[PDB]
């Protein structure tokens, strides 16, 4: 289940298509992606 | 031996000779019409 | 850069055991040479390496205000105490051995620490290299841009250089 | 890589075609076809 | 940020020294100089980066997009 | 000024002659200033 | 990996700079040793720069 | 005419101290360039194991992934070498880490809020807001557990502080443990700093008896100059003690009473560790890899 | 004009290799 | 503004502020150094830029029209004159410059 | 190779090729920053590869940097050693410098590598010491000596050179004649080299081998004593502190 | 069977045909071996010239050079410094072993 | 002693902002310049 | 060198010569074709007759 965030409350929450984009507890617009388990790699330098 | 050869570009190299130490007398009163405006005249 | 304007690009990553290390057993992070030093007279920066290797010592921070000092009471002198207090020589320098032959080193070397910065912009965005490319429609010639990667100009006072050494076929 | 255009010569590879460093298409077998220079224009109201 | 693992010029580990500099200054009530002596910093070019390390974590540390407020 | 030369030399019907380097580099022709000033030439045994 | 400075000006902490390090202390040796400094260019450490010394993104 | 049985009728080891971690000893007739060699040797080639690929799940936290990856490639690990091999570098990733060359370490941490009574230290108020470097928990994959069983792999300094997290924040990460010399990269290096310093000399020439040799004690540290009187006037006690800081060259009593040079083939080494072996120890992987280095260079053909 | 005021309590704390507090 | 003061030991703060104004009027001086002498030299190699030596060390323009008879009066390159009237130097190495 | 302002012919020379692995920045010698009038602070270069046999010849005979040694417009010369080869010289064939033997075949070999071809004759050549009895030893300025030795070609005789330095005779003390330079059949055998010998200086000893021996040995004179006292730098370093 | 054949390469172009002047380069050394080495070559009576070099710090490269004066070849007089090279490493490992288990 | 940072001093700041009055006065009265400017087109005199 | 400059290995995997392949040249450019343009020393593309 890929959710997002709301930047103003905090609060986690997937979107669906047919949605306003928008927060559904604050009516917050700006609402930023969440990261999810995936693996990336690094060199240790 | 020590002659200039035959074919050899001295038009660009006296007109070099001439402009490339003009980038060097740019500057000011440390009369006469000096450096750069005496030569562009 | 320093504090002091004396900029510098980094010349080269030099590698760790080839490098001077000292009697204390410190290799520094950053040579600079001594001839940048005449010319610009950052003298600013010689008080700076023997004020903050006296207060990495000693543990303390050093005020470094202008007009603090006098013309009696000289920094050198004020901050050069606080080394030999600390069993260090008087005038900054330790004893640096060679990182390659291993021998001792002439003179004893002038080290500190310094307050290092780094400057934005950097040397990433610059290179480019051309074999064959994108050209140009109406005249055929290769197009201008790093993104399309050609187009080096050999311009109208580039010419006249190929003229002047006379070679004929750098030209054409 | 590969963008499909029509087939090549030398009597030997029929396959799409390809561009390479910066200028020119060939084929994916070596052979490269002649004019082909991507015409791209400058930049500089 | 946090503190280096690290010193940069010798190479000793330090990053473990910081939170117990920060109770040699605190519980103990020690100068700078006798903090770093304790913990076993004994050249200065690993003593200057227990001395002069900023932590400028716990102030990024305060902008969390993951919790209210 | 390049088209006020450029009538002048119509009006004119002017050969160019093609031996100052900037009208070589135009038409594409060898530069004579240099290496350029001489034409080597190769010499066969056979008649 | 910001530092603040051993040697700095008393207005440096009235404007509270501490907050913004721009800039670390490095050990610094004054010395013409590799031949590859000269006409501005300076010589970092190798493993200094391995260690993290003036990183950023 | 030099002969290796003449070196080793006058070469002595004056070992000072060995502690677990640090270890200062001295060597005395070897030549400048044969010592170099072996501080050379302890810092690059004598190989240790580090973190060398980091493979994150989800890092979350402020810290960013590129740079959490290279804290704790300089972690020190309590690995002793000679139990991996090296891994190969032009094989492929799925055959390229083994059982027997790569220690896998993982790190699993969450915050999240604590009720406490409240400003507030962040370890009473947030649960796992710190990382350590003891939070590596060492996973043994394949065969390491018949032969890791008394080793396990701990850092070497546990307190090492990695991270730093507030509630909802994670990490989650998978580190693979390759051995390496130091001269690639810095964190594979075994010592903390191996350098060796020169005995110093000091030639009274002229006898400074008297009060003289009072201020002749404070130009030098006090384990160095002794006085008993005008007769046993100032005689060097102990020169290792002394720095060289040429505190007496800048008296005008003593400008030209005193010469200040060294004692040229007594070196006196100072080996630090990193923890994963005692620096006594690294001392004879020097001085063995000096001769395989060299074996391998006599015992090798020579082709046009 | 005070001169610069002189830090009261330094110490030695550069001792050779080997010596770390054996001097009193 | 005589600065008695040096930079081993400082510069008071009424010395220290004159200096600063003779770093300046050096700085004011920077951007007029430019585009002086551009087109002076574009101007120049486009008329002596067929001139070059003939075969009969005459300095021939490129359509022929003569311009001098010798370069400078005895056909000489300057980079060729250097040690040419150094004659206590071509005796010493007599055998060597033979 | 092109610095980008082109005001005159030199600022467009030849140089060859040495591909060199780990970098990614041309990289250039410090004899030609005085040509190009190039400051290392982050100057690009334009590195242009012509195509054909008539443009490689070309640039390896006429607009290479060996016929660049003198500008043409008063014939000075324009390339040399520059910051800190001076200040190595000065140390070097000074009257302190006595070498022991194992490090006086270090310092011929660190600068010169029969390998490449610096030498003309196969093997490196020596000199006796000056000094026999208490222990042998080799004096600063036997070692530029030996380097202008091999560089030469064996047949034609050694450079004969009176000149002067830039250093006052009263800064070594009484009596000291290290201001007038002197090389007798190409031996250093009196004072000190300055940026008046082998600097961008008229009538030197660069200035003087340009002038027997052709471009291709001052070249090489340059690049010798490029690495001479590069090894000799490295070996016995150089600081400015502040009791200077 | 199989050798190493990059790790060194006598450069016949400096080899004098005699055999007694040889340049060689060795792979992957520098200042480490290459100064302990011309130390100990230079101790063989029959040595007229030794010296290391490294061509540049990039490439990993090192040329030693070994002139003798007659009756030993270079490659000869090459493995009699490796061998006291050899032993003098094993005097310093057997006295550093005597000393931990002097205490 | 001549100067000292406030290594306690910071810490404890950074981990609790002031909640009654900024510290660091001097760098809000680099800008009173700019934001007293904007505050008199809507207060002082005459509004 | 003071007649040269250092070509990093970015510029010079990419500037090619055509080198016409004669007799006394077919040793050297037989493994300019192998090394292929990763490896240095070698080639980009050959031109038919």
């Amino acid at each position: 289940t890929l959710k997002y965030i709301c930047a103003e409350c905090s609060s986690k929450l997937s979107l669906s298509r047919t949605d306003a984009v928008r927060c559904k507890d604050c009516g917050h617009r700006i609402l930023l992606k969440a990261r999810t388990k995936r693996l990336v790699q690094f060199e240790a330098r | 031996r020590s002659l200039i050869n035959p074919g050899e570009a001295v038009g660009i190299i006296a007109s070099q000779s001439v402009g490339e130490p003009s980038t060097q007398m740019t500057l000011n009163t440390f009369n006469v019409t000096l450096g750069i405006p005496r030569l562009r005249e | 850069s320093s504090r002091h304007g004396q900029k510098g690009v980094c010349s080269r990553k030099w590698p760790t055991i080839d490098m001077p290390f000292s009697e204390t057993g410190i290799q520094p992070d950053i040579i600079i040479n001594p001839h940048a030093f005449p010319s610009r007279m950052t003298i600013g920066m010689f008080v700076e390496s023997l004020a903050g290797k006296a207060g990495a010592l000693h543990g303390i921070a050093q005020d470094s205000t202008p007009w603090i000092f006098n013309e009696d009471d000289t920094p050198a002198d004020y901050f050069g105490e606080q080394l030999a207090k600390a069993g260090y020589n008087y005038h900054g320098n330790e004893p640096m051995y060679s990182g390659a032959t291993g021998e001792e080193l002439r003179a004893d070397i002038y080290v500190g620490v310094v307050y290092y910065q780094r400057l934005r912009h950097m040397v990433n965005d610059k290179f480019q290299v051309r074999s064959t490319g994108p050209v140009n429609s109406l005249t055929m010639q290769p197009v201008k841009g790093r993104k399309r990667h050609g187009g080096i100009r050999v311009g109208e006072m580039e010419r006249d250089a190929l003229i002047g050494h006379g070679t004929s076929f750098l030209l054409q | 890589t590969f963008i499909r255009g029509p087939i090549c010569g030398t009597d030997n590879c029929p396959s799409r075609l390809w561009r390479i460093i910066d200028g020119r298409r060939t084929c994916q077998y070596g052979h490269v076809m002649e004019g082909d220079v991507e015409f791209n224009d400058d930049e500089d109201g | 940020m946090i503190v280096p693992v690290r010193c940069f010029s010798c190479g000793k580990v330090v990053g473990d020294k910081w939170e117990s500099y920060l109770n040699l200054l605190q519980e103990d009530e020690l100068d700078e100089g006798t903090a770093l002596s304790r913990l076993g910093l004994k050249r200065y070019c690993c003593r200057r980066m227990i001395l002069t390390h900023v932590d400028l974590i716990e102030k990024f540390l305060r902008y969390n997009p993951l919790e209210k407020r | 000024t390049t088209c006020q030369f450029l009538t002048k030399a119509v009006l004119d019907n002017e050969r160019e002659q093609l031996d100052s380097p900037s009208a070589r580099i135009v038409v594409g022709k060898l530069n004579n200033v240099g290496t350029g000033s001489f034409d080597v030439l190769a010499k066969v045994p056979n008649a | 990996t910001g530092q603040t400075p051993i040697v700095k000006a008393n207005l440096y902490d009235d404007y509270g700079m501490d907050n913004f390090p721009n800039g670390f202390n490095a050990v610094v040796a004054v010395i013409s040793y590799t031949g590859y400094d000269m006409d501005d260019a300076m010589i970092i450490n190798k493993s200094a720069d391995e260690r993290g010394f003036g990183y950023g993104t | 005419e030099w002969n290796v049985e003449k070196f080793k009728k006058d070469f002595e080891v004056n070992i000072s101290s060995l502690d677990a971690r640090e270890a200062n000893f001295d060597l005395i007739n070897i030549d400048t360039s044969i010592a170099n060699a072996f501080r050379r040797i302890m810092i690059s080639e004598v190989p240790s194991v580090a973190a060398e690929y980091v493979y994150f799940f989800n890092n979350t936290s402020v810290i960013q992934d590129e740079v959490l990856a290279h804290r704790i490639g300089l972690v020190p690990l309590k690995v002793d070498p000679d139990m991996l091999t090296w891994v190969d570098s032009n094989l492929p990733d799925d055959e390229k880490f083994t059982d027997e060359n790569t220690i896998v370490l993982s790190l699993n941490v969450k915050c999240t809020r604590n009720p406490d009574a409240p400003s507030t230290d962040p370890k009473e108020l947030y649960n796992n807001a710190h990382v350590y470097a003891r939070d590596l928990k060492f996973e043994p994959q394949g065969r390491q557990s018949t032969t890791f069983a008394d080793c396990p792999v701990v850092p070497a300094d546990p307190d090492i502080l990695l991270a730093k997290l507030r509630p909802g924040q994670e990490i989650s990460l998978k580190a693979h443990c390759i051995l390496g010399i130091g001269g690639d990269h810095a964190k594979f290096s075994p010592v903390s700093t191996a350098s060796y310093r020169l005995l110093p000399q000091i030639n009274i020439l002229q006898p400074i008896k008297g009060e003289s040799a009072r201020r002749f004690q404070k130009c030098f540290p006090p384990g160095v100059i002794g006085i008993d009187e005008g007769s046993d006037e100032a005689y060097v006690k102990d020169a290792r003690k002394d720095t060289v800081s040429r505190e007496v060259l800048r008296y005008e009593e003593f400008a030209d009473k005193v010469k200040l040079g060294r004692v040229r083939n007594h070196f006196i080494f100072n080996v630090e560790s990193a923890g994963a072996m005692t620096p006594e120890e690294i001392f004879f992987k020097s001085v063995r890899i000096l001769k395989n280095k060299a074996e391998y260079l006599k015992n090798c053909p020579i082709t046009q | 004009r005070k001169d610069v005021p002189k830090v009261e309590g330094l110490k030695l704390e550069h001792f050779a290799t080997g010596y770390d507090a054996e001097d009193f | 503004g005589y600065v008695k003061g040096r930079f081993y030991s400082g510069i008071k703060p009424q010395e220290y502020y004159f200096h600063c104004m003779a770093g300046r009027e050096g700085l004011i001086d920077t951007a007029v150094k430019t585009s002086r002498s551009g087109y002076l030299q574009r101007c120049l190699t486009k008329q002596l830029e067929g001139v070059h030596v003939s075969y009969d060390n005459s300095i021939r323009d490129a359509d022929g029209t003569l311009v001098q008879f010798m370069y400078g009066g005895d056909a000489i390159d300057i980079t060729k004159e250097s040690h040419m009237t150094q004659f206590e130097f071509c005796l010493d190495n007599y055998y060597a410059l033979l | 190779m092109n610095r980008q302002p082109t005001l005159h012919k030199a600022s467009m020379m030849g140089h060859k090729v040495r591909v060199l692995p780990n970098e990614k920045t041309l990289r250039l010698h410090y004899a030609n920053t005085g040509a190009y009038n190039a400051d290392f602070d982050g100057d690009e270069m334009n590195m242009h590869f012509p195509q054909n046999e008539n443009a490689r010849a070309e640039a390896l005979n006429l607009a290479n940097t060996d016929s660049q040694y003198l500008t043409p417009t008063s014939g000075s010369p324009v390339r040399g050693l520059i910051q800190d080869h001076i200040s190595a010289g000065v140390w070097l064939t000074s009257k302190d410098s006595f070498f022991t033997r194992e490090q006086y075949q270090q310092y011929i070999y660190g600068c010169i590598r029969p390998e490449d071809g610096h030498t003309t004759r196969s093997k490196i050549v020596t000199l006796p010491p000056t000094i026999f009895k208490p222990y042998p030893l080799w004096t600063g300025k036997q070692i530029i000596t030996t380097v202008l030795l091999n560089v030469t070609p064996p047949d034609m005789p050694g450079i004969n050179l009176i000149s002067k330095n830039k250093i006052k005779n009263e800064y070594w003390g009484k009596g000291s004649l290290e201001n007038e330079v002197l090389f007798k059949d190409g031996a250093l055998l009196c004072g000190i080299l300055d940026k008046s010998q082998y600097g961008a200086s008229k009538y030197g000893i660069v200035h003087s081998l340009h002038e027997v021996y052709g471009p291709e040995v001052a070249a090489k004179v340059l690049s010798v004593l490029g690495r001479l006292f590069t090894n000799y730098i490295t070996a016995t370093a150089f600081t400015c502190g502040m009791d200077d | 069977e199989e050798p190493d054949r990059e790790k060194i390469k006598l450069l016949t172009q400096a080899t004098s045909e005699d055999g007694t002047s040889a340049s060689f380069q060795i792979v992957e050394e520098d200042h480490t071996l290459g100064n302990a080495l011309r130390y100990v070559i230079m101790k063989n009576p029959d040595v007229e010239f030794c010296g290391y070099s490294i061509p540049h710090p990039s490439e990993n490269l090192l040329n030693i050079r070994i002139q003798t004066y007659g009756e030993t070849t270079a490659v000869d007089a090459l493995q009699k410094g490796l061998k006291d090279l050899m032993d003098l490493c094993d005097v310093v490992e057997s006295k550093f072993t005597e000393k931990i288990k002097s205490m | 002693r001549t100067a000292d940072f406030r290594t306690l001093e910071r810490e404890s700041r950074f981990i609790n902002p002031p909640k009654d009055k900024s510290a660091f006065p001097l760098l809000q009265e680099a800008v009173q310049p700019h934001i007293g400017s904007f505050n008199a087109l809507t207060e002082g005199p005459d509004g | 060198e003071t007649n040269e400059i250092g070509v990093p290995p970015v510029f010079a995997v990419k500037l090619t010569y055509p080198e016409p392949v004669t007799a006394y040249n077919i040793a050297e450019l037989r493994q300019a074709v192998i090394n292929g343009p990763d490896k240095w020393p070698g080639a980009t593309q050959i031109q038919n007759e």
